[PDB]
RNA sequence: GCGCUACACUGACGGAGCCAGCGAGUCUAACCUUGGCCGAGAGGUCUUGGUAAUCUUGGAAACUCCGUCGUGCUGGGGAUAGAGCAUUGUAAUUAUUGCUCUUCAACGAGGAAUUCCUAGUAAGCGCAAGUCAUCAGCUUGCGUUGAUUACGUCCCUGCC
């Protein structure tokens, strides 16, 4: 006895990223490798890949972490300012779709639910497979 | 690139003390890009004992 | 993992549309020493094609010079969103298309002399030599 | 030799046409013109364009009307026409085209002098 | 004249940790938009809530993470360019902005000058408002990291 917390943030990261890598259920919409994310990223992510497999332990860790949210919410966090250039640098609001669709895939297995108030709330599974999957994460550490 | 540029690196890179990617193109030139690669590879019981940290400094070291 | 043993076809110095490179440069440029292409259809050309995006420019099968001289100058096939774009619609001959190397220097061109023939304010104000965005400029 | 084929879409229809028509096949802005303070515009010049290319012998151009729609767009209707503009005190003419067309009127006077 | 980024390994690129405060906001109509999809992306949209400690909105950046780059004007610099694709706008031309990829301009710590500053103070990393259909390299306001140096004179200027 033995907590998502009691452990790091990025091995649970990177340890659900090669799980959710290796599950196939995960589905992956048809714009997920191009598309830039977010606009002031003029990168898109360098992985082009299964960050999807790296926003599904993110999202997911970040809800559970709290109550409820998404999509008007995970979209003040991923971003950041801009780069405006030359004009003093400005804060930018992604892309509502892949975590509008990450959140609709989750709402498949059990791990994500949709929270009465609503928006995303993890289940009752889910948490299950996440205290799972940071109890096998907490053993990479020890 | 070629074929003795890596082996100038592993006989010259166990007892070789202090090292980095400033210590490969100061000694062995022309790289970096590849260079945190052919140090890093392994880690044979005959390469680098490290007290290195993340990305931002790579510190690396002497098997003994 | 190590350092590579690059035998050599590695070869030291490229030609991708006569239009100069470099051949021990990380690629997704390098395809950036040109016109008309930087590191946004660069990185689409090596998705949509079967590339390292961490090889160099001179070590280049070649089946990946042909393939990447090819998606390029086409446009829609390897899905190429069309948004994505600069020759985004024509307006003379539609088109979908992409203005290249040789070619975003002849079309910069022949885009400027559809509306000198006009006698309009998009291509006089390009004309005087001073500029067409509505700004004071003085300064520069 | 190969005629101005306006977005060959095959001048033929891009000759004489609607209002519908080139009201989609403009370049974003105009969608946003057609349709925003739509009336008013041509309240009396497509009924002083069709008095003109209309009050002519054809091929001697028509006598230029009057206008201070600096405004209005160029339609695959007003091809020829005479027009004549206000910068502010007096009527500049144009010659009116297939290749002036999705373009804007009064751009063309050039109002301010340069040097 | 007022200003933005930079001459680096005390940094540039990247995963993986991952943190506030000042606001604002739709009514007689289109202000904030998530969520869940479509888009590499820029976005598109279905649909949703919200006249707001009630919604978007608890996830901003400097950073700790884990490293690749190795003294190569680079993997500091991001100038100027070629196209496309988008997102507004009756009008996008003297490309309003954005993305997608390549062209890879100076400058290798800034002379005669000359400012502002004694404590959360100097300064840098952001953002919300003021424009506004948009277009900030400005105006205002805030916090999150946060020290040197005095804590005194009339040499000067300036004015009493």
């Amino acid at each position: 006895g033995v907590s998502v917390r009691d452990v790091a943030a990025q091995d649970f990261i990177n340890a659900y990223a090669s799980f959710l890598q290796r599950q196939g259920k995960l589905e992956v919409p048809g714009y997920v490798d191009i598309v830039k994310t977010s606009s002031g990223n003029e990168m898109p992510p360098q992985d082009a890949e299964g960050w999807f497999y790296k926003r599904a332990a993110s999202v997911a860790r970040h809800i559970y972490m709290r109550k409820q949210v998404g999509v008007g919410k995970l979209n003040k966090l991923y971003g950041g300012a801009k780069s405006r250039g030359v004009r003093p640098y400005k804060h930018i609001d992604a892309s509502g779709s892949i975590n509008r669709k990450v959140l609709q895939a989750l709402e498949k297995i059990g791990i994500v639910e949709i929270s009465p108030k609503g928006g995303r709330r993890i289940s009752e599974n889910g948490q299950r497979d996440l205290d799972r999957i940071a109890a096998q994460t907490l053993e990479e550490d020890e | 690139l070629d074929q003795e540029k890596y082996d100038r690196i592993l006989k010259e890179v166990p007892t070789y003390r202090y090292v980095s990617v400033s210590v490969l193109v100061d000694r062995l030139k022309i790289g970096g890009s590849l260079a945190r690669i052919a140090l890093r590879h392994l880690e044979k019981e005959g390469i680098i004992k490290p007290v290195s940290k993340h990305s931002k400094q790579a510190i690396y070291t002497r098997a003994t | 993992s190590l350092v590579v043993q690059e035998q050599g076809s590695f070869q030291h110095i490229l030609r991708l549309l006569n239009t100069n490179v470099d051949g021990n440069i990380k690629i997704v440029y390098a395809l950036t020493t040109i016109k008309g292409v930087g590191r946004r259809y660069s990185n689409l050309v090596c998705k949509k094609a079967d590339v390292d995006l961490h090889k160099r420019a001179g070590e280049l099968t070649q089946e990946e010079l042909e393939r990447i001289v090819q998606i390029m100058q086409n446009p829609t096939h390897y899905k190429i969103p069309a948004w994505f774009l600069n020759r985004q619609n024509d307006i003379t001959d539609g088109k979908d298309y992409h203005t290249l190397a040789n070619n975003v220097e002849s079309k910069l061109r022949d885009d400027l002399e559809r509306l000198k023939k006009i006698r309009a304010h998009r291509g006089i104000r390009h004309f005087w030599g001073l500029r067409v965005r509505g700004q004071h400029t003085k300064t520069t | 030799f190969k005629t101005h084929s306006y977005r060959g879409v095959d001048l033929e229809k891009l000759l004489e046409m609607s209002t519908e028509d080139f009201v989609k096949l403009a370049p974003a802005r105009v969608r946003r013109r057609f349709a925003r303070g739509m009336t008013s515009k041509p309240a009396g010049f497509m009924k002083k364009l069709r008095a003109a290319k209309l009050a002519a012998p054809e091929n001697e151009k028509p006598a230029p009307v009057r206008t201070h729609m600096r405004n209005m767009i160029i339609v695959p209707e007003m091809i020829g026409s005479v027009v004549g503009i206000y910068n502010g005190k007096a009527f500049n003419q144009v010659e009116i085209r297939p290749e002036m067309l999705g373009h804007y009127l009064g751009e063309f006077s050039i109002t301010y002098t340069p040097v």
